[PDB]
């Protein structure tokens, strides 16, 4: 259906933010990163594709085939059907759900499902037990996302998503709760792993750390899913707090004011603080992550569902 | 539970392979696998003059070039009594501590890329394809630039290089404060740093750390204000010295030597004598190529240098100067031949990576790859 | 383990010790490196027995106290996987070399 | 012949070889043999240059020197063979290909390489390598071409030794391989005839050690035709009761009448038709490599055996086919 | 210890308006905003890369890159076969054989560099008499195969003919060193 | 230009400010843009063969000036290359092919593969 | 509920998408070039138990202008017990 | 007629020489030479080469440094865990061939006697350029493929 | 400078991605659809587009 | 476990120098 | 008062010139078991005597380091107890006295260094 409208250009969208995250991180860096392949390495995504998928397997195994080679597409199906329910403009969701945080809730809890099987597949004690910890830290940062939601719940009336980006045409509630944005940036970064929070993913820890066979279309798949669900994890810090797709309101003579392309901008700049922060930080080592996890983002989460329900109950702003 | 936890990034530690004997996440014992980078260096120069043994020496420590050439050239030094100019010990010293920051600049970055901080590595790596503008330019590899000769040192500087180094030290301070903005405030570094590998002074002691590692400690052991081995003793430098001893110590060092390295480079640019080159003894030192074509005794030594060799005198000795890992002393029994006999390489890292067992018992596995960052383990020493 | 090899009775009570080690090791000899099959624990022990009795002949007691501490270095690399296993499988007349070479 | 050293790795033997079959299975071990008792081998690819890029090690600094070559076009072949002293023939397929039938890549190769070698006068010893119980009347149409094959290469060329390996065993063969990956069809081994057929394999290494031994050879072993056959006369069934040993695994077989085969491999035989794509190489259903496995002519025969080489073969127990553990 | 030493630098930072920095700058975090800040200077700063095909790094005459056999401006091989570097070479690439060519004066019948087996290190080119072998600044000879870059007897160090328009000229720079 | 596919964009991105000091014979364009910034890279060549181009093309009268080792343009240095023994650039041909890769005197490649035993037989 | 058939819909064509993803890798390329970390059940059962006061989270968060200081108060006292819980979790050392 | 081949296989060696990540078997300085080729001036990120940390998902192994003969194995062991369309670079005189040390008994002769080599980047001490001309070389090895009409034989 | 438009590209052709992810199903149901997608749609609205459906007979 | 864990508190950063800064 | 020995593990030890009067008694009284014509004994007993006196003398740490300069009193205490194991340690294994023949080869040579090699300062 329409579906192909939301998934075939969140692929491109992935596909280029693996040579966005690339080259943003290069620049950073004081170097052009993927730069010979295409014009600016506008190709360059698609050359690592037809690469791995002309890259002969290291054994076929095509026998166990139920197992882990659903579990991928697992993960990356629920990593684009939470997209239903994010609105790019208004009446541009593709499904308004009048409970639809509450599903990103619910997509995410299952997310914990992709992780943990997809890991448990592979039958190695290190990767088995590194995808254990990961799970267990996507779903640390989740009691977090969770009470920060209920918070820019707390502000809006309902949690339709439209309507959390149509209670923010007064101020988007970055403006008063920058704290929580700054939560919910520093949990999204955590809840997926790529982060100053990826000790799981250490170089190294990673490419062992998902699974044992990959005949490349995993390495992509995990990749590919790990990139959407940060186009998602970013689509939401600017629904949320950023206003979804709404603009300054300044109506000005040279903007026509598209939304979609708002919400694109927003969440560009959310992706490009992805990215500078993964440059700039050093990584949390998972045994201070899950203690940050706990004794910090949730304390300082709690706190602000209290603060946010007083302050707007005290004076009748809700 | 062992795991064999080995280079986690190739290419940064190259042949790390340890054997670590966990207990869940906490490490109960880690045991270093040396051998796989064993080249038959202290073999292999038993069989080659004291000329063709010097290029082994930068190619012993592979982040820090020169330093070793200049700890093999004070050993048939020692030996010989050969009486170097001033213009050399001053080369000598401005490419040892520019050695110095190239090694710091590595040692720091790719350990902040190990725990996680990938672009001060790229910085840092900038500011050494500067510095080896200048290795390359003195001698001719960015690498290994069999540059310290035993007496004085290879052949001068180009007519452009004090100026150059010039324009480079007065925008170095600018990069370690990049280098420190970007790692020393870091709550993220702190806490995968501080109270890391910390080491006693009597461990430091104990374990023959003698570096880096013995300074962080607080044990205030420079041989370059110990055994001053050069211009060393006309130089004014101050050598940091931690107080906790934890990887958080010794990057503060690491990164603050790298600025008293940055003081003795200006020293050395600013009071350079323009004397000769080499040591005079041209029974010693190849002549030049002008003299050994004009003059027939020239010619006769240049044969006798380039095949036979020096013969240093029948003795040994230990010399050891403060390369940038550590103290690296080399042992040099010398047969009264012109091949060493048994050119033994203390390498710090051999040492240091013994320290490992009990620096890393009971820190997280995620802690042994900091441990073998502040070590400055580089396993051509090893 | 310091010489008590004062003579050759105490470096012969250790050699006897070292065969018994590695006789009573030869189970997880045969599991790691999986010879249960191709060899037998008669012919493992006789081959055990064949390189101590191949240096039989050592009437210095210091050699031998070497040479015990040689088989146990092999031993303790042969039990763990430090070593592989496709040696120790293999571990276990004039005119003929004429028409060969000059040597 | 003209050799300088001890062992090999740096000796030389006076052999420059030119092993045609190279770039194979049967190739690899063959061109180590050649090539550890240090002696020059010229292996020729046909595609990929990837094809003997395993061979350039296992040979000392031009000890393996792999080049270029048509099968179809000459000029070329004597290039390959310009330097040259022995010629081993390694080229032959199981499967009928679109491009290169199973006379134009078993026999109308092995005699052009055969005529080729005979006017370059020089070419001492010319090993021509065919299947056992290769002869006339064969079903299988890939045995008929080997066995022209060996009238051809004989008559064009007399004192050309002519080894006859059996299905050979080995690391990447085509005989255990495809039986597992198939295994992993959840133990269902479809054991062709009924596990009747009467072959004896012969482990790789002895195969090679043969190819060399009738090199290393008097001027005996020349228009001999051997048998390479090997140890322990097994069955279909048998061997696969071999493999389940290794592959942890639990015998799990079926039968399949001739038949059923032959039903079941009539695709993949329209080669010549389909034009516009070629068919992925048939592993274990090959029409005839089944005509092959109807008669148990697979044994053999009063011939000249490994023990006319002072060479006895190794069994197909243990290490000769450890390469099956990599299944477990 | 340690517990009294946590005390003590606890009770260091102990005064409002210090208690109240030192929260301010772990909560808002202050000191990775200072982190954030530079990385987005360099962000935004000119890249240091060379885009290499196009132009390469800097090199200076005295780099040593490929060895060439030097050859005097008449022709005439400049390599009279002395064997000082043969001599000199500490990984022994060089292997010279010396003949009386039929003109009478000494020449190398065989002087084959093994670069595989060579360290670079510029000691053929500092004890050879004549200047005969120099390291030519080329460092762009990767070859496919390694028999190739085994450069052989005289006949591929003689390809420094066409690098002697620049090994003569960082001769020509050098030699005052 | 019409290579959207190539890091040749990036040198045609440069030329823009950049003077063009000489050209060699093969054909590559020597270009040098000084003063504006980035040492480093105000050196460059644009090879003239905008594919299957790779570095070694570059003539050793122009290799000096390219790196930066020498302040000669190419054309000041091809009144000092010997006229004598003087041979053109090969490019580098490595892998392209025997008879332009290079062989030793025993590589059985090399036509007039010679028999190093110094013995001479009878 | 009738907005939830694009996404029924959904699950089923992304299944598709990722099948396509999974098969084209498998068609081209062809012939020729520790006993028990209990901590992961505390984690999991903190995760359980902070998941279910989100869960009570919700219709507070979604209707707090109907439940005017009453119903906020209300909430407090079971985010009071909330809190009672994880500073007895925090204390006890489970956070780690 | 074979024009759609050709374009084909330009297409498929057009993706294997852009996108060439290689295990980077970074022994010894040839590593902190192939750090310098990796860092900031000579870009291996622009040509696609991206560092791979693993054996696992990786087109090349540029073994740089001495093998020692008891790094061989290893060597060997992360070189049969590539897929099959991989390549090796030897970096440094000490991987392509004996180099400094081809006499020592630890140190094998080359890499060319474990894992077979497809481009040697020439020089001890390559320089950062040089390693990266050898990748340049490594890239036109590929575009020498024609994978696909080798497979329409 | 503009140096960074380089980097900035990659973001740009995921943020004219997001665009199309948004303007794609809702241009494609403003096909199947006369109209554009309403998002506050409770019942009171499926219930008052039956009688709508149903009063234009 | 009760292995000592990584306090990250410590005393504060203080340039600690020998003290030969001035007169040796 | 002092506040730590910049040297790692060295703790400060407050009662400082107690612990070095109790070590130095007890290392005057065990060196008595060594005979008395061995120069260890002279040294101990010399040395130990001095900082003893030193240590009886002056009151403050700060003190005891001024006139008896060997460092800090904690490194002193240190010493003094190394010292005393090392008094346990010799009664053990008594190598005491000249042996019979005791063939001694002071190979002394005076090579001329060149001071631009390390030595020591
Ligand atoms: C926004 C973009 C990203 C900004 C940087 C992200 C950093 C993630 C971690 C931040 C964090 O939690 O830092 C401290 C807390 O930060 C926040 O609360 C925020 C951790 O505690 P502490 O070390 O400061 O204090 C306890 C020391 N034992
Ligand atoms: N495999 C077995 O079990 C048995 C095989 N044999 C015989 O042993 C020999 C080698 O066996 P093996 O290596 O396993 O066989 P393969 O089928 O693997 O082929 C081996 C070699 O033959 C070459 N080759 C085959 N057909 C052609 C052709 N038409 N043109 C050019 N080259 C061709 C291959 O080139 P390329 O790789 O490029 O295709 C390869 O170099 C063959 O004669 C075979 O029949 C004997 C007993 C049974
Ligand atoms: S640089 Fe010259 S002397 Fe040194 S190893 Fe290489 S060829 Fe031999
Ligand atoms: S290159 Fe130099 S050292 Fe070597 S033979 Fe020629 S002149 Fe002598
Ligand atoms: S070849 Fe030279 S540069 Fe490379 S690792 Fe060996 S010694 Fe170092």
């Amino acid at each position: 259906a329409e579906i192909l409208g939301i998934i075939l250009p969140l692929l491109l969208g992935v596909a280029f933010l693996v040579l966005a995250e690339r080259k943003v991180m290069a620049f950073v860096q004081r170097r052009k990163g993927p730069d010979v392949v295409g014009s600016f390495g506008l190709l360059q995504p698609l050359a690592d594709g037809l690469k791995l998928i002309l890259k002969e397997p290291i054994s076929p195994s095509s026998a166990n085939f139920f197992l882990f080679r659903m579990a991928p597409v697992a993960t990356f199906m629920l990593s684009l059907v939470a997209w239903a329910v994010v609105p790019f403009d208004y009446g541009m969701v593709l499904s308004d759900l009048n409970i639809g945080l509450l599903y990103l809730f619910a997509i995410s809890s299952l997310g914990v499902y992709g992780i943990i099987i997809a890991g448990w597949s592979s039958n190695s004690k290190y990767a088995f037990l590194g995808a254990l910890r990961s799970a267990a830290q996507m779903v640390s940062y989740e009691v977090s996302i969770g009470l920060i939601l209920i918070t820019v719940l707390i502000c809006v009336g309902s949690c339709n998503l439209s309507e959390i980006v149509m209670a923010q045409k007064q101020i988007w509630f970055g403006i008063p709760l920058f704290p929580v944005l700054v939560m919910f940036f520093i949990s999204c970064l955590a809840e997926t792993n790529r982060a100053p929070f990826d000790l799981p993913e250490a170089e190294a820890e990673l490419v062992a750390g998902y699974n044992v066979e990959y005949s490349s279309m995993g390495f992509a798949l995990f990749f590919l899913g790990e990139y959407a669900n940060m186009i998602l994890m970013s689509g939401l810090c600017t629904l949320f707090f950023l206003g979804g797709w709404l603009p300054i309101l300044d109506l000005p003579i040279f903007k026509k004011i598209p939304g979609s392309i708002w919400f694109s901008i927003k969440v560009l700049f959310f992706l490009f603080l992805y990215i500078w922060v993964r440059a700039a930080f050093p990584r949390y080592r998972y045994d201070q992550l899950m203690g940050l996890g706990w004794k910090v983002f949730l304390p300082l989460s709690l706190a602000w569902v209290v603060s946010v329900s007083g302050l707007l109950v005290t004076f009748q702003w809700l | 539970f062992t795991l064999n936890f080995g280079p986690q990034h190739p290419a940064a530690h190259g042949v790390l392979r340890l054997v670590l004997e966990m207990n869940g996440e906490v490490v109960e014992r880690a045991e270093p696998h040396i051998g796989l980078l064993h080249r038959g260096t202290e073999k292999l120069i038993e069989y080659k003059t004291y000329l063709q043994a010097l290029p082994y020496f930068d190619r012993s420590d592979y982040v820090s070039m020169m330093a070793q050439e200049h700890a093999y050239s004070l050993a048939v030094e020692k030996l010989l009594n050969c009486e170097v100019p001033l213009r050399a010990q001053y080369i000598r010293v401005l490419f040892c501590e520019i050695t110095r920051i190239l090694n710091h600049l590595l040692a720091l970055t790719t350990h902040a890329m190990d725990v996680g901080a990938l672009t001060p590595f790229l910085w840092a790596f900038e500011e050494r394809e500067k510095l080896l503008e200048f290795y390359e330019r003195v001698s001719g590899a960015r690498m290994h630039a069999s540059f310290i000769r035993p007496g004085g040192v290879a052949q001068d500087l180009p007519l452009g290089l004090c100026r150059d180094i010039d324009s480079f030290t007065q925008q170095f301070a600018s990069r370690i404060d990049e280098l420190e903005e970007m790692l020393t405030g870091n709550r993220i570094w702190k806490q995968r740093l501080v109270d890391i590998g910390t080491v006693t002074a009597q461990q430091a002691k104990d374990w023959g750390f003698s570096g880096v590692m013995l300074r962080g400690p607080g044990v205030c052991w420079d041989l370059r204000r110990a055994a001053p081995y050069d211009v060393y003793d006309q130089l004014d430098f101050d050598v940091p010295v931690g107080t906790r001893g934890d990887c958080y110590d010794r990057y503060c060092i690491r990164i603050e030597e790298m600025r008293q390295s940055l003081r003795i480079i200006v020293q050395c640019l600013n009071q350079m004598p323009s004397g000769m080159i080499k040591a005079d003894d041209r029974k010693l030192c190849p002549p030049s190529r002008c003299r050994m074509k004009l003059s027939m005794e020239s010619s006769i030594h240049h044969f006798e240098l380039y095949t036979e060799g020096f013969s240093v005198p029948a003795s040994s000795t230990y010399t050891a100067v403060e390369a940038p890992k550590g103290e690296f002393g080399v042992f040099l029994v010398s047969n009264g031949s012109n091949r060493p006999y048994r050119c033994k390489i203390r390498a710090p890292g051999f040492a240091h990576l013994q320290g490992l067992d009990f620096m890393s018992k009971h820190h997280m596995l995620a802690d042994v790859v900091t441990i073998i960052g502040t070590q400055d383990i580089v396993f051509g020493e090893v | 383990v310091p010489p008590n090899s004062a003579n050759l009775t105490e470096a012969r009570r250790r050699v006897f010790d070292f065969f018994r080690a590695a006789c009573r090791s030869i189970p997880t000899i045969m599991d790691i490196y999986n010879l249960q099959d191709v060899v037998a624990p008669s012919q493992l022990r006789y081959a055990i027995s064949a390189q101590i009795r191949n240096n039989a002949h050592i009437t210095d007691p210091k050699v031998i106290d070497l040479l015990i501490f040689k088989g146990m270095e092999e031993l303790t690399d042969i039990v763990d996987h430090a070593k592989q296993r496709h040696h120790i499988i293999g571990q276990y007349d004039f005119l003929k070399n004429f028409y060969t070479s000059n040597y | 012949l003209a050799r300088k050293g001890t062992g090999g790795r740096s000796s030389v033997s006076g052999i420059v070889a030119t092993v045609f079959g190279a770039t194979g299975f049967l190739g690899r071990y063959l061109v180590q043999q050649l090539a550890k008792m240090g002696s020059q081998v010229l292996v020729p690819f046909r595609g990929s240059e990837d094809s003997p890029r395993h061979l350039k090690l296992m040979g000392d600094l031009g000890q393996v020197v792999p080049m270029k070559f048509d099968p179809r076009d000459e000029d070329s072949i004597k290039a390959v063979m310009a330097k040259a002293n022995v010629v081993i023939n390694l080229i032959g397929r199981e499967y009928e290909t679109r491009n290169f039938s199973f006379e134009d890549a078993n026999h109308h190769i092995a005699e052009k390489l055969a005529l080729v070698a005979k006017e370059h006068g020089g070419i001492m010893r010319y090993i021509q390598v065919s299947c056992l119980g290769a002869s006339v009347s064969s079903p299988s149409r890939m045995l008929r071409a080997k066995a022209a094959a060996e009238e051809a290469v004989l008559n064009a060329l007399p004192e050309a030794t002519i080894m006859r390996p059996a299905t050979m065993i080995g690391t990447e063969d085509r005989i255990l391989n495809p039986w597992s990956m198939f295994v992993k069809k959840y133990g269902f081994l479809p054991l062709i005839g009924g596990g009747t057929t009467k072959f004896q394999p012969v482990y790789v290494v002895d195969v090679a050690a043969a190819i060399v031994a009738a090199l290393k050879d008097d001027g005996s072993s020349m228009g001999k035709t051997y048998e390479l056959g090997g140890p322990d006369v097994f069955t279909t069934h048998e061997l696969a009761e071999i493999m389940y040993d290794m592959i942890r695994e639990w015998p799990r077989y079926v039968k399949l009448p001739f038949p059923i085969a032959k039903a079941m491999a009539a695709p993949r035989d329209f080669m010549v038709n389909k034009v516009p794509f070629p068919l992925p190489s048939p592993q274990i259903f090959n029409l005839d490599q089944i005509n092959a496995l109807t008669t148990d002519t697979l044994v053999s025969d009063n011939a000249l055996k490994f023990q006319d080489l002072d060479l006895v073969p190794h069994k197909l127990k243990g290490y000769p086919v450890e390469f099956l553990i990599q299944y477990r | 210890d340690d517990e009294e030493a946590e005390q003590l630098a606890k009770e260091i930072s102990k005064d409002w308006s210090t208690v109240f920095e030192r929260s301010m700058n772990t909560l808002f975090l202050t000191e990775m905003v200072r982190g954030l800040s530079l990385t987005l200077k360099y962000f935004f700063d000119p890249k240091v890369t060379i885009n290499y095909p196009f132009e390469k790094g800097p090199l200076s005459p005295r780099f040593r890159g490929e060895h060439a056999l030097r050859r005097y401006p008449t022709g005439e091989e400049r390599c009279i076969a002395c064997k000082l570097c043969e001599a000199v070479c500490p990984a022994q690439a060089i292997t010279i054989e010396a003949e009386e060519r039929e003109d009478g004066s000494r020449r190398t019948t065989r002087y084959d560099i093994d670069m595989t087996k060579c360290i670079y290190c510029g000691f053929c080119q500092e004890a050879c008499p004549v200047d005969a072998i120099v390291e030519g600044p080329n460092f762009e000879f990767a070859t496919e195969t390694h028999e190739e870059l085994l450069y052989d007897k005289e006949k591929l160090l003689e390809n420094g003919d066409r690098w002697e328009t620049e090994i003569a000229e960082n001769l020509r720079s050098e030699s005052l060193y | 230009r019409c290579l959207p596919d190539g890091n040749l964009l990036q040198t045609k991105i440069h030329n823009i400010g950049a003077t063009l000091v000489g050209v060699d014979k093969f054909g590559n364009k020597y270009y040098q843009k000084l003063g504006d910034t980035q040492y480093g890279r105000h050196r460059w060549v644009e090879y003239a063969s905008k594919d299957r181009y790779n570095a070694s093309q570059v003539p050793a009268e122009w290799h000096g000036w390219l790196h930066f080792i020498t302040d000669h343009t190419g054309d000041e240095l091809l009144s000092l290359k010997p006229k004598r023994y003087g041979l053109e650039h090969k490019e580098n041909f490595s892998g392209e092919g025997d008879a332009y890769i290079y062989h030793s005197k025993g590589h059985t490649l090399n036509p007039g593969q010679k028999n190093w035993t110094r013995y001479q037989s009878w | 509920m009738l907005e939830f058939a694009p996404i029924f819909i959904y699950l089923v064509i992304s299944l598709l998408v990722s099948l396509i993803l999974l098969g084209v890798p498998f068609l081209f390329a062809s012939n020729s070039s520790s006993r028990f970390d209990i901590r992961f059940y505390l984690v999991s059962i903190l995760f359980l138990i902070f998941d279910l006061e989100v869960t009570f989270f919700f219709p507070w968060a979604v209707s707090l202008n109907k439940i005017d200081l009453f119903g906020f108060w209300s909430m407090m006292a079971f985010l009071f017990i909330l809190t009672i819980g994880f500073l007895y979790e925090w204390k006890r050392g489970a956070l780690d | 007629a074979e024009f759609v081949i050709s374009k084909v296989d330009d297409l498929m060696n057009w993706a294997r020489t852009g996108s060439i990540w290689p295990m980077t078997f970074g022994l010894a300085c040839c590593a902190v030479e192939m750090m310098h080729t990796g860092a900031a001036r000579y870009d291996l990120d622009r040509f696609g080469i991206i560092f791979r940390p693993s054996p696992r998902q990786s087109d090349c192994m540029i073994v740089a440094g001495t093998l020692t003969n008891k790094m061989a194995p290893a060597l060997r062991k992360v070189y049969d865990q590539m897929p099959e369309p991989r390549w090796v670079i030897s970096m440094g005189s000490c991987a392509n061939g004996g180099g400094y040390y081809h006499y020592s008994y630890s140190v094998v002769r080359g890499c060319d006697r474990i894992v077979p080599v497809d481009i040697y980047v020439p020089g001890c001490p390559p320089t950062a350029e040089a390693l990266l001309y050898g990748l340049l070389q490594l890239q036109k090895k590929i575009n020498r493929r024609k994978d696909f009409l080798h497979w329409w034989n | 400078s503009l140096v960074w438009l380089e980097a900035m590209l990659p973001l740009g052709i995921i943020g004219g991605m997001l665009c199309i992810m948004g303007n794609s199903q809702y241009y494609i149901h403003k096909a199947y659809h006369g109209r554009p997608k309403h998002i506050g749609h409770d019942e009171w609205d499926v219930a008052m587009e039956r009688r709508d459906k149903k009063v234009v007979e | 476990a009760a292995a000592a864990a990584a306090a990250a508190a410590a005393a504060a950063a203080a340039a600690a120098a020998a003290a030969a800064a001035a007169a040796a | 008062v002092k506040q730590t020995t910049g040297i790692v593990g060295l703790d400060v030890v407050p009662n400082a010139r107690a612990v070095l009067i109790d070590l130095y008694s007890k290392t005057l009284k065990e060196i008595q078991a060594v005979p008395e014509d061995e120069g260890y004994r002279k040294a101990v007993e010399s040395f130990t005597r001095q900082r003893l006196n030193v240590c009886k003398e002056e009151e403050d740490w700060e003190m005891i380091e001024k006139r008896l300069g060997c460092g800090q009193v904690e490194e002193l205490i240190e010493e003094a107890r190394d010292e005393l194991t090392l008094i346990g340690k010799m009664i053990e294994w008594d190598p005491w006295g000249v042996p019979d023949d005791y063939e001694c080869e002071v190979i002394e040579n005076d090579a001329p260094i060149p001071k631009h090699v390390p030595q020591h300062r």
